[PDB]
């Protein structure tokens, strides 16, 4: 018949597919990269630019640029590039054809998620449309209607509570703490051990060397005393060159930033805070049963350990009478784009799109008041 | 009016559904007709109706059911009624359909005489009987080269199988003669077997459409026969409501664990089995089941399947069953796992050929994989249940499909089909006490039907009509389209079925929420009952019924987790377990779906085709020889969808006369331009009738008002011509009396 | 952001 | 009436008095205004005479000056052609229907009367020249 696409526009991967499978078939990093070097051989094939999977194979001789940072789309003519690439070379699919289904974090500015309509509509003609909230999405993923949504993926974290299929808007909390923030504090804490990654592509390795072998500490302060104490901690890694370096207690200590934000001099209080501090913001009613979920949601959520180091420490804060339980499925990172596939593939959904028609008639301010 | 003393109505009886009276004192426009009856009643007149009128004696009791000036029910459950009990006829045309009443006693009308008179024979010239559908549909595949379908309906147990025999017959002597109708008929005990459960009205309820291809040559000599199926049921191999069971073959297999081969399967009382015990009722009364599989295995033996075969597929049905034994200890609210050395399972992998602790890890978990990576995660008891079933749902399935093309390879030929004609034995419209999904089922399907068959109707009317050049515009299309868009439509209940499978929490509650606010004020076919929230109403062409939803989303379900079909497929001990499944999106989609697609295969293959309909009645319960009862009769006219077409008819112009006909009855009222003025004479609406270029029509009140006035004036002739003979008589007795 | 971040 | 129809029609009435006490049932009134010329239905006799019941019809009997006033009641040839053209378009009518139509609809007659009257007017083939025999039962 017809199937909605589902995107994802995340930071770090972009992941797209077709409504209703289970998995992206698409998954990519939405980076793109210019040469800055002089180009020396003639008939080359000399190409203006990069996007995705290319360069990052390229990256030696590019800078990276992500156009995506806490969620906002700082740079659209290299956004449009990402799309662009996204259907006709990665899906292979002509956008016309489909709707199409965009995810965002909550309680940023209007004007993205207009502009993000804008172009949909007026340069790749798509049917209709619709942008919806990522933690929303984690529930149908996690197949519950009542739970607190802790979702962090790069760029930024957002705890939302929902129950009974009712968002509770005051509740929400943004956080831009996760993400590349842990990459950029961990350059520096390595930086102490003699190690120095300055350019774009040696992010790009650090974020590799943090996915490989950072773990939260489930007592921090024993953990820095073990470590110091003794070398039975430490691992190590091999650099694109076959060098080889060594990490110690650095390996836990950058995932412990994400409940300690004074260390890279943040304002305010970690996660399990944040998503206390939440939960006191709802109707004495309903704590128990948000008590009992909270699912955990996108990459950053991925660091072993941090499920139990969360649900410790909030049975420390909680009254003790309560069921604190975590969820975090393995496939928690795919979480947000399962559920947007489980959802655009929804009969009763299928009103709820923006169809090119209303936009005609009303512009891309319609945004606002159809979509959440 | 119509209503005058020496007027004849029916009235409504539980005795019988209907009952004669007579109109003892002329009707006139309030409250009470005075009526005499088989002996004073009276009858309110109440709002509204009047109560129909009866047949004059030159209609009743003729062949065809639509030359009869009043179409209604009771009209029609007398013609059938006196045409069975006095003539001992049983087929009748009721328009295009021929209807074949179940005698339970066999009648020697079928011999190769028979079958010879009939040869050439139009329809129409012909007392109806199966072989002038045989026949017309045999010489229009010769005459126009488009394939044929005889399509035969009703309740099971009301002979379907014997109007199919006595088809084939018929195109074996009339093509004379490969021998396929002995192959053809010893197919029927496994194709029960397998394809058969017993039901709370009836036992051997056929669960599948089954369909005969019988191919010719461009000889129109008989190839050969290939067998079809279609809309089975597979939920019922999981999940049985209370009072039925399982398909036969499970039970056939347990009872005859007793014999030493099945030794190995360590099959158990029939009450041992998850799949089995549910219905509480185990053993069918008349029926010794260890007997019957000495038949099955038998027919198994005489269409070639190999006695290793046949050792396989009962070691798959004993897995089938073990496996229904499985039993899942939750963990955790997410997680689950299978008992420690858990005896079911432990006799599931020896019977099939894999080892324990793959099937204990690919029970309790699924898997996904990206293209880069794959993520092994656990599942709940609930979904760990429901792969179980689907599991079992599929190999089911797919055993079912083996078995037939297995008989395909006894029955097909070298010489390949010229042409075919095609035998379809299908379940009609279905109500009991309780309904659900696969009632549901059932319904929707015969609603497609009986589109197919009302769209062939007024192409034939069309035809008909610009023979007699008569306009089409007189006539109009009866359409039960927008039921089938509330069942099958976007947002319809199908649609928010397998919608609200997905949905997380989804629950029968939920789902009738959903369906009254989509539809309980948008939709004029779609109704709640009064005094409940967990059902609905469908008006369907039929009947209106009341489903239940409480159901629906067990049975709806299937998805069935690649892993462990591939766990299957590696297994080693027998050949059959890998062959069954060798031949992606299917193993998500619910059984919903898969039923709406096999009933579009099944409408290809129809639209392909030219059809021509039978159905059968089962007049009586207790298998009586020549007994009638209306109650029964009334219910399956109905679930035949006969009373509607002889409504729709009703609509038409039903009743048809030559010119010559009319003109031979009604001088004594009085070519062509002779008959066009008696009917200006005879009949002030000039609406109440066409005249056509050999016929004339009329709507359905007229035949019977020229009657009666035909009955009048004759009436009057003879007790003018009585009263003068008989004084005449007199003035001569009075000589007699001098004398 | 357009004030309070970088972004 | 005149007086000498009057004395002619109760000397008729006293012929068709079977017990001498100058009186027929009702059941013969119709019989005598036939007799004398009269052409009554079996449903003008009754409604003449009262629509009496079964025991009186069968028993009950009455004088001439009660039939008088019925005889005058009921008293105030191209019909009875096509009556018979009813049953017909060659001039002729089939014995055995005119016998079946006769002895099975109308105001039934038995098969005597009906032998009786078609007794030598049907033909070989079993045809009825109708017109003579109206003719022959009008005389
Ligand atoms: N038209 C018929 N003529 C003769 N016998 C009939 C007829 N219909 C039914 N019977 C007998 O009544 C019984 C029921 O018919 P049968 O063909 O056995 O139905 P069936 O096997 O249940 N077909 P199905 O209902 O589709 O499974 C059998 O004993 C038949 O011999
Ligand atoms: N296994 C892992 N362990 C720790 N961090 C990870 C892991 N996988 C990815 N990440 C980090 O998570 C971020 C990507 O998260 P993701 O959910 O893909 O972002 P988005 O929410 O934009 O999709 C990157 O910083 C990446 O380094
Ligand atoms: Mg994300
Ligand atoms: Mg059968
Ligand atoms: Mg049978």
């Amino acid at each position: 018949e017809t199937t909605a696409l589902v995107c994802d526009n995340g930071s770090g991967l972009v992941k797209a597919g077709f409504a209703g499978d289970d998995a992206p078939r698409a998954v990519f990093p939405s980076i793109v990269g210019r040469p800055r070097h002089q180009g020396v051989m003639v008939g080359m094939g000399q190409k203006d630019s990069y996007v995705g999977d290319e360069a990052q194979s390229k990256r030696g001789i590019l800078t990276l640029k992500y156009p995506i940072e806490h969620g906002i789309i700082t740079n659209w003519d290299d956004m449009e590039k990402i799309w662009h690439h996204t259907f006709y070379n990665e899906l292979r699919v002509a956008p016309e054809e489909h709707p199409t289904l965009l995810t965002e974090a909550p309680l940023n500015p209007k004007a993205n998620r207009e502009k993000m309509t804008q172009i949909m509509f007026e340069t790749f003609n798509v049917p209709a449309m619709y942008v919806a909230i990522q933690a929303v999405l984690s529930l149908y993923a996690s197949g519950r209607t009542t739970g607190i949504v802790l979702d962090s993926g790069d760029g930024v974290t957002h705890n939302v509570p929902i129950y009974e299929g009712y968002a509770l808007p005051h509740a929400i909390m943004r956080l831009d703490l996760a993400g590349r923030d842990l990459t950029d504090y961990l350059m520096k804490i390595l930086t102490e051990r003699g190690y120095s990654f300055v350019t774009t592509a040696e992010r790009e390795i650090v974020r590799d060397i943090k996915e490989k072998l950072c773990y939260v500490a489930l007592d921090f302060e024993n953990e820095m005393a073990t470590a110091a104490s003794s070398s039975s901690l430490e691992k190590s890694y091999e650099l694109p060159d076959g060098q080889v370096i060594t990490i110690g207690n650095e390996r836990f200590r950058c995932p412990e930033t994400l409940f300690q934000p004074s260390f890279i001099g943040m304002e305010s209080a970690g996660i399990h805070e944040t998503t206390y501090n939440s939960i006191m913001k709802c109707d004495i009613d309903i704590r128990k049963d948000l008590y009992a979920n909270n699912v955990m949601s996108g990459g950053t959520t991925m660091y072993p350990g941090i499920a139990d180091r969360m649900q410790k420490e909030i049975t420390a804060l909680a009254p003790s009478t309560m069921k604190i339980k975590i969820i975090a499925p393995p496939e928690r990172k795919y979480s947000v784009w399962i559920g947007g596939s489980i959802l655009a593939s929804l009969s009763t959904f299928q009103q709820m799109w923006i169809t090119k028609q209303e936009y005609d008639e009303a512009g891309p301010s319609i945004v606002h008041r159809k979509c959440f | 009016e119509l209503y005058t003393k020496y007027a004849r109505v029916w009235i409504p009886d539980p005795e019988e559904v209907w009952k004669s009276a007579e109109l003892l004192k002329d009707y006139k426009p309030d409250k009470v007709l005075q009526l005499r009856l088989e002996k004073d009643l009276e009858y309110c007149l109440d709002p509204k109706e009047l109560p129909p009128l009866r047949n004059p004696d030159i209609l009743v009791g003729e062949n065809d059911l639509t030359a009869l000036s009043y179409l209604h029910e009771p009209a029609v459950l007398h013609n059938l009624k006196v045409r069975f009990i006095d003539s001992k006829l049983i087929y009748t045309y009721c328009g295009i359909v021929l209807v074949a009443i179940n005698p339970y006693e066999q009648l020697p009308i079928y011999g190769e005489d028979i079958i010879n008179a009939y040869s050439g024979q139009n329809m129409g010239d012909m007392d109806p009987h199966i072989f002038a559908v045989a026949e017309e549909a045999y010489k229009q595949m010769a005459r126009d080269e488009r394939n044929q379908s005889i399509i035969v309906s009703g309740e099971s147990g009301a002979g379907k199988t014997v109007s199919a025999k006595y088809a084939m017959r018929y195109f074996a002597t009339v093509s004379g003669s490969a021998n396929v109708e002995e192959k053809v008929l010893a197919s029927n005990p496994i194709m029960e077997s397998i394809g058969n459960a017993k039901t709370t009205r009836n036992d051997n309820s056929s669960r599948f459409g089954k369909y005969i291809e019988i191919g010719f040559d461009k000889r129109y000599r008989i190839i050969g026969a290939n067998m079809r199926t279609y809309l089975l049921e597979k939920s019922r191999v999981v999940f049985q409501a209370e009072e039925e069971r399982n398909y036969h073959i499970f039970y056939q297999l347990c009872a005859s664990a007793a014999l030493p081969e099945f030794k190995t399967l360590r099959l158990g009382n029939a009450n041992y089995f998850h799949y089995t015990k549910q219905g509480g009722s185990p053993v069918i009364d008349g029926i010794d089941d260890a007997k019957e599989m000495v038949n099955t295995r038998q027919a198994c033996t005489l269409l070639g399947i190999s006695d290793s075969y046949q050792m396989g597929i009962f070691r798959i049905l004993a897995g089938i069953l073990h496996l229904g034994n499985v039993e899942f200890a939750s963990r955790d609210s997410d997680s689950c796992a299978i008992p420690p050395k858990h005896d079911p399972l432990t006799i599931f992998c020896d019977l099939m050929g894999v080892d324990y602790e793959e099937m204990a890890h690919w029970l309790c978990h699924r898997k996904l994989a990206t293209a880069t990576e794959t993520y092994i995660k656990p599942i709940s008891k609930l979904h760990a249940i429901n792969a179980r079933d689907a599991l079992a749902k599929h190999i089911y399935a797919n055993l079912f499909n083996w078995i037939v093309d297995h008989v395909n390879k006894a029955l097909h030929s070298t010489v390949k089909q010229h042409s075919f004609i095609g035998v379809l034995d299908i379940y009609g419209f279905e109500t009991f006490e309780i309904n659900s999904f696969e009632q549901f089922c059932i319904n929707y399907a015969n609603e497609k039907l009986q589109q197919q068959f009302n769209m062939h109707v007024f192409k034939l009317e069309q035809e008909e009509y610009m023979k007699e050049q008569i306009p089409w515009t007189l006539i109009d299309f009866y359409d039960n389209q927008p039921c089938i868009n509330l069942i099958e439509a976007k947002m319809g209940v199908l649609d928010l079925l397998d919608e609200e499978c997905k949905m997380p929490k989804g629950s029968d509650d939920t789902w009738a929420q959903k369906l009254y606010n989509t539809h309980l004020n948008k939709c004029a076919l779609f109704e709640k009952p009064r005094l409940s929230n967990k059902a609905f109403i469908i008006k369907h062409f039929a009947d209106k019924v009341e489903y239940q939803c409480e159901g629906f989303l067990e049975k709806n379900k299937d998805t069935v987790y690649e892993e462990q079909i591939k766990v299957l497929k590696s297994s080693k001990k027998f050949k059959l377990l890998p062959e069954l499944f060798q031949d992606s999106k299917e193993h998500k989609k619910t059984v919903g779906h898969q039923f709406r697609n096999s009933l579009h295969l099944l409408m290809e293959t129809l639209n392909a085709t030219t059809p021509h309909y039978v159905r059968c009645i089962k007049p009586n319960d207790f298998k009586f020889p020549f007994t009638f009862d209306e109650k029964r009769a009334v219910q399956q006219l109905r679930a035949c969808g006969v009373l509607e077409t002889i409504r729709i008819s009703a609509a038409g112009f039903p009743s048809r006369w030559t010119y010559q006909e009319f003109f031979s009855r009604y001088r004594v009222l009085m070519r062509k331009q002779t008959c066009k003025n008696v009917l200006e004479k005879l009949i002030l609406d000039k609406d109440k009738y066409q005249f056509g270029k050999t016929k004339i029509f009329f709507r359905a009140g007229q035949v019977a008002y020229l009657e009666k006035i035909r009955a009048d004036k004759l009436r009057a002739a003879c007790i003018r011509i009585q009263k003068t003979i008989r004084g005449w008589l007199m003035r001569k007795k009075y000589m007699r009396m001098r004398r | 952001w357009x004030a309070x971040c970088p972004a | 009436f005149n007086k000498d129809q009057l004395e002619e029609f109760k000397e008729a009435f006293e012929l068709f008095d079977r017990v001498g006490d100058g009186k027929i049932l009702y059941s013969q009134c119709g019989d005598v205004m036939r007799a004398l010329g009269q052409n009554p239905t079996n449903a003008e006799v009754l409604k003449v005479l009262g629509n009496p019941k079964s025991d009186e019809l069968k028993s009950r009997r009455v004088d001439f000056e009660t039939f008088l006033p019925m005889l005058q009641a009921v008293a105030k040839y191209e019909d009875y052609l096509e009556g018979f053209r009813v049953f017909d378009g060659n001039g002729k009518v089939m014995g055995a229907e005119l016998r079946h139509v006769l002895t099975t609809l109308g105001e039934k007659m038995t098969e005597e009367e009906v032998e009786t009257v078609l007794a030598g007017h049907e033909d070989s083939n079993g045809c009825i020249n109708y017109e003579a025999f109206l003719k022959h039962i009008l005389s």
